[PDB]
């Protein structure tokens, strides 16, 4: 049995080997307890404010919308300590681990951002952090790898399978099934087995709560739509959450279209995948007609999760949220546009969300609309990538 | 069919435990795999636990992961595995055949269809590695409708409530990883098979003395395979030695 | 004549060719006017808050001081948009340029940070920005160079002289003396000819004002000392300013000691240079016995200004502020220490300030003291530098 | 001494303007530089404006910057420049010699000491490129105490107040970059010398017709030098042609 519903419609659940159930149950319970603990909330709020730099700003982008009836605002998670939204939830999970009396943290990362976040959180809260990362990802993310080590985290390469994020995710679970007594698995997205999808949303919902209050203060009304990129689904759900009950507010999730949907080279399983059971959950997957799990492709390394959060799949099925895709080129253009007209270098991940907002504006220049794009992170890391492409 | 029921009854009348080896279908190749399995059986295996190569076996250790890699290298697919399962059953009518699967492969084209296919080829049981008892309803139900025994793992960190569920939900045999054994018998659970670490004769006899109905060698067999890759013949020889040694210890 | 005193004691002045005086006078006047203009202040505050992310946090670092009677706080300018404090003043200068009816911006940069800041400000406020950078610095700062261009700024290499920051500073003045009618020279530090030293301080003083209020809120008293690195003197004066009248508050500026003072390979002209007249001001300089201007050396590229702000030289002469130096190795160690114990990657520039605070703590473990280090910027840019060194 | 006063008086009695060329001391080398200067004088230069190589000539254009680079390449130092200044004066007793300096080089070892050194070698004037009239007090005072004429630049964007200061503060000649000229004479300013762009004979005659007492070739001379680097002899030849041409236009 459980305390909270493990399912969002037909999606979600706890599909892990029996040996891991006790870990999930203990975790859910500590979470339920911490959510009612004022002391826990105060400590979490303190770190978010005095360490991470919350609340983050909500920037109005006038140059970008000039000549149209579109008003665009960007939730500045790129200004959060670490350069991305991931810092919010890792801070909460670490306090959770401490509440459970755990002294060790286990994490998985592909692009490296989650690894860096887990490492900085562990260093700050005195936790021994060991991070699993796919061999192919290590080679490609030398910078983030040195950052993790620089912060005292142990980086462990994963050569098994395709040696990417999914393969790293498996090695973490393996380690955890045998050490959850002293170690806490700090999953990096609103996915995986319950209670992770629920826990990550709650530890990222301040994004949406701040956005509502901020837009209410500057515009005196809720936005017509909030837009966020969807890799695993953490920044998107974090933005959506507080708006779910606001029916007039459109929720738009953006999956990477890669080289194009019809090319098969993309990372949009929610709208172009097929439901399966993997990584401890029932959700749409990038898989062969056979049932083998495939990789998620995108110019942005961070949208490599070959699946998507359960709640997004659910929100989509009931029509509460809409999911679309943006290609590498569309993201690149949005990336160049923001640099030139607002002086902000967006992460190529976040650039997918911006690109969609730009399309909503451009296709219907005379449509009046108040939009908010969740700028999940900064793009200083993508400088060379955008360079070689424009150079080649 | 009642292959497990018949096997255990026969083993009880001979006061001996069952020895069950595990191997990945198609490792290192279809043909060599079929030869391995026939060798395991001729050496004295009482039943088999066969695994189907999966892309992300998040519930397996290094040894098995490499077995999947080797299998995929030979282009082994679930469809081929089922072709093998059929060939194996045709040659051996009474040996219990259990499959070790991952949820997606079972759910992929319909849970019910999967178990219908198992029954058709002659499979006796299925253990879905990543489906805890709490999520098994659809699986065990489909398994029962097609005369397949839904196998469940009884972990060490298990509690009384789990023992009770495993006891009423499982069939064929309980995959065990003194008190646990007695309790499982108290709840009329399927005969227990000691797993994990089973790689030497003395472990088999120890399992039987503790009250288990047998032992399962989770990866020892796979290990012998990867070490004799360059010599298919020496591979079959060593497999035959290890298995007869292990089986002898159950008598 | 002038509106404000161009001198701080004997230091400062306006030593520029006659042809440029009108530009300085116009600038001073527009500044005096803008400082009394509530509308200007509101617009500046709005950008700092909703665009740059102010106020920045003040982080207490408990792990670093464990076992001592030292309490350390870090003013998080590393969390400011752009990753460094430089963003504060460039925003004000750009509004100043607009107030003067100018549409163009001229800037000089060595490490590239000021170039990036000028570029982002110009892009945001619709200004045509052209940046001068030393050829040697271009080669070494490929990333920042692409960032500037990415933000629409024109990057112009300076091969004359030693092809570094000082040579870039000369080319800018040359350009400005001939185009100040439509272009504004956005100097990057609290130095140069009046009114720049005064203007940059005022546009960076929010650092100290926020720090006072924040420490007052968390500790109920002013710090025993505020510590900042000193390259040109902008982040340091920005931190000091609001504390100058608080006699009980020690002000400590930290110059780069390079390989060591006695080696002659450093960048500490304030305490180890000789007063001269260069870059339009009378201030201590890095120069030969002959009077030729030399370069400033430091492991951190950003502390390459071969001189120092006039006000610092003055504050030092009257004993109000104390200036010390920290070597490459001391800065490196402080850099490694912060990463491991607080999960914050500091800029190698800021690391000099931290290093000094660490020394104040370590040498006298039992001395009770409330310290504040101005973490002027993030060190993501220094990751490889600290890598190759620890690797070699 | 009153070299400028005597020169202008002599030029007025001959109804002609003065032509003043500028060159960097030590460019491209000490010896070649001394030969250049003697050639400039033999070609008809009325006075000289000599620059001392400075590390950061933030008030000079490309041409001159390269001249400093060439000079530094030959190891030219301020001390050597002063050795040259002495040698030049010893050979030429009446030609006015003005120096174009940068503040630090003058302030380096004491402003007063610098002007004392100028007087000793026979220098007639000093124009500190980066010292506006507002900051000149210490400089012009030191210059006067050592019989050195403090020269000031009268820019185009100058206003009446500036003209008045330049007029009472300057000596020898006003470095000008119709109304300005008349106003300078109204305030009894030192004779004005048209500078900037002066690179052709017709510019010299135009300056004299406008009412200026002469012209200063700010960089034309330097240009001829850098273009004939490979041929020291052809360099002196062209310099001699240009200078006699320019001088002739002032008559
Ligand atoms: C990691 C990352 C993402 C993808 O993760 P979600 O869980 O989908 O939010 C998106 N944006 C940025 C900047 C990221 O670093
Ligand atoms: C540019 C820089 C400095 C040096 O400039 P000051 O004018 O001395 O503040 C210091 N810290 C950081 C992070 C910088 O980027
Ligand atoms: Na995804
Ligand atoms: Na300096």
């Amino acid at each position: 049995t459980t305390l909270l519903n493990p399912y969002f419609g037909e999606f979600g659940g706890m599909y892990v080997p029996q040996i891991l159930m006790p870990a999930l149950n203990q975790l859910e319970e500590a979470f339920v307890s911490a959510q009612k603990d004022p002391e826990f909330q105060a400590q979490f709020a303190d770190l978010l404010k005095n360490y991470a730099g919350r609340p983050t700003a909500l920037t109005k982008c006038q140059n970008i919308t000039a000549g149209t009836r579109t008003t665009l605002y960007l939730k500045r998670e790129d200004l959060l300590h670490g350069g991305a939204h991931k810092t919010n939830q890792v801070l909460g999970q670490a306090l959770l681990a401490k509440r459970m009396g755990k002294s060790e943290i286990i994490a998985e990362t592909g692009a490296g951002q989650h690894g860096v976040a887990s490492a900085l959180a562990s260093a700050l809260l005195g936790l021994k952090c060991r991070i699993y990362m796919g061999a192919k990802d290590v080679e490609r993310q030398s910078p983030n790898v040195f950052r993790m080590r620089l912060m005292g985290a142990e980086v462990i390469p994963v050569h098994s399978g395709s040696a990417t994020l999914k393969d790293a995710c498996n090695e973490a679970l393996r380690d955890w099934s045998g050490s959850y007594e002293t170690a806490h698995y700090m999953l990096g997205t609103a996915a995986g087995p319950h209670p992770y999808p629920t826990i990550v949303r709650e530890f990222q919902r301040m994004i949406g709560e701040e956005t509502k209050a901020q837009i209410l203060d500057k515009e005196g009304r809720l936005p017509d739509a909030v837009i966020a990129c969807v890799g695993g689904g953490s920044n998107a759900i974090g933005m959506f959450a507080d708006f779910i009950n606001d029916t007039s507010v459109g929720l738009i999730g953006v999956e990477p279209g890669g080289h194009g949907i019809e090319t098969g080279e993309h990372g949009a399983p929610l709208k172009h995948g097929r439901v399966g059971i993997y990584f401890g959950m029932k959700a749409p997957m990038m898989q062969t007609a056979d049932g083998q799990i495939e990789e998620s492709y995108s110019i942005s390394a961070g949208l490599d999760f070959p699946s998507v959060g359960p709640q997004h799949a659910y929100l989509n099925s009931i029509g509460r949220a809409d999911y679309v895709s943006i290609t590498d080129d569309e993201a690149l253009e949005a990336f160049k546009t923001l640099c030139r007209h607002e002086g902000i270098i967006p992460a190529l991940e976040s650039s997918h969300a911006l690109a969609h907002a730009l399309k909503m504006m451009r296709e219907q220049p005379e449509k009046e609309q108040l939009l908010v794009v969740n700028l999940s992170g900064r793009g200083d890391k993508d400088i060379f990538t955008v360079h070689d492409i424009l150079k080649a | 069919m009642e292959r497990y029921e018949n096997l255990f009854a026969q083993l009880n009348d001979r006061r001996e435990g069952a020895f069950v080896p595990f191997v990945t279908l198609g490792d290192p190749g279809i043909e060599q795999s079929l030869k391995i399995i026939d060798t395991l059986i001729d050496a004295g295996a009482d039943a088999l636990e066969l695994g189907v190569p999966f892309s992300d076996p998040l519930a397996d250790g290094p040894t098995i992961q490499n077995a999947n890699l080797r299998a995929f290298a030979a282009g082994v697919t679930p469809a081929q595995c089922f072709e093998m399962l059929a060939l194996i059953r045709e040659k051996h009518p009474t040996i219990p055949i259990g499959l070790l699967m991952y949820a997606n492969l079972v759910f992929n084209n319909g849970i019910d269809a999967f178990y219908a296919r198992c029954e058709q080829v002659g499979v006796d049981s299925v253990l879905v590695a990543d489906v805890p008892v709490e999520e098994s309803a659809p699986f065990r139900q489909a398994a029962l409708r097609h005369n397949i025994a839904p196998i469940f793992i009884c972990p060490p960190n298990a509690d009384d409530d789990l023992l009770r569920q495993v006891a009423s939900y499982g069939r064929g045999y309980t995959y065990l990883l003194h008190h646990l054994i007695e309790k499982l018998k108290e709840y009329h659970a399927a005969p227990a098979l000691q797993g994990f670490g089973i790689s030497s004769p003395e472990q088999v006899s120890a399992a039987v003395r503790a009250g288990a109905a047998g032992a399962i060698s989770g990866s020892a067999i796979v290990k012998i395979i990867e070490k004799n890759l360059a010599s298919p013949k020496q591979m079959l020889a060593e497999l035959r030695s290890f298995v007869s040694a292990m089986k002898a210890a159950s008598r």
